[PDB]
């Protein structure tokens, strides 16, 4: 996250950290993740489509730190990682979204809590109006050039950006389409980086927080006429719907 | 900034 403020887990209590166990014993940081049922996260298919195999990764709920445990947090493995078929990219990512199937080594899905909770999907084809301000969450990069990852967890507010707006050559052209959301700072002062990728995009959607975005690309990150760039999660139900019964 | 740093291209193998 460039710039925003840094919170803890119970700011945003369905937020999933997923890491990657390499060949060798070393653990990783791969992206974020929303929870959406108890033993169901949701996050972008390219954070997983050159290493697909679901024992590779751990999921991590109410975490607030990213190399240090938080009280109250649950580890766990991944029982099933659901890719979208359809998955294709350019500098556009599209169909960037994927399912984990959580599960502990105790055979358990995740426990709400105080620092878990599920976040609920939006109605279909149901988005809040351009230049709504939306909340997005993750572990990712504080600056474009940094090298580390911040150890505490950050949050920004971005205003949604209309696809016809989206849509201009100076800002990304054709790489857009009605599946993706833009969104970013009047000023591009605050956005989602490297990192974040697979987190919530958060919107208060007739009275209810509703996970409207999904953290998917963009050309860097705080850049003049370059927004973030979200997988629209109203367009995806029925994908949604079904694979969550796998 | 590459396309390595961006959104788009965590845990990527050519990264």
């Amino acid at each position: 996250i460039i710039g925003g403020e840094f919170t803890t887990i119970e700011n945003q209590p369905w937020f999933a950290a997923i890491y990657r166990r390499h060949r060798g014993g070393s653990v990783t940081y791969v992206c974020g993740g929303s929870l959406i049922s108890p033993c169901w996260v949701i996050s972008a298919t390219h954070c997983f489509i050159d290493y697909p195999k679901k024992e590779d990764y751990i999921v991590y709920l109410g975490r607030s730190r990213l190399n240090s445990n938080t009280q109250g947090e649950m580890k766990f493995e991944v029982e099933n990682l659901i890719l979208h078929k359809d998955y294709s990219a350019t500098l556009a990512h599209h169909n960037d979204i994927a399912l984990l199937k959580i599960r502990s080594k105790e055979g358990r899905c995740a426990q709400p809590s105080r620092t878990i909770q599920t976040i609920a999907l939006p109605s279909m084809y149901n988005d809040p109006q351009f230049g709504t301000s939306c909340e997005i969450t993750g572990f990712g990069k504080e600056q474009s050039t940094d090298y580390l990852y911040p150890e505490q967890l950050k949050m920004t507010v971005v205003k949604l950006i209309s696809h016809r707006e989206c849509q201009q050559p100076h800002y990304y052209g054709s790489e857009v389409t009605t599946k993706m959301l833009c969104a970013a700072d009047p000023q591009w002062k605050t956005d989602s980086c490297q990192g974040d990728s697979g987190g919530p995009l958060v919107c208060s959607l007739q009275g209810r927080m509703t996970l409207t975005g999904i953290v998917s690309w963009g050309r860097g990150c705080a850049l003049k006429d370059k927004p973030g760039v979200y997988t629209r999660v109203s367009h995806f139900l029925p994908w949604i719907r079904s694979h969550t019964k796998e | 900034d590459g396309a390595c740093s961006w959104r788009g291209l965590e845990n990527h193998a050519m990264c």
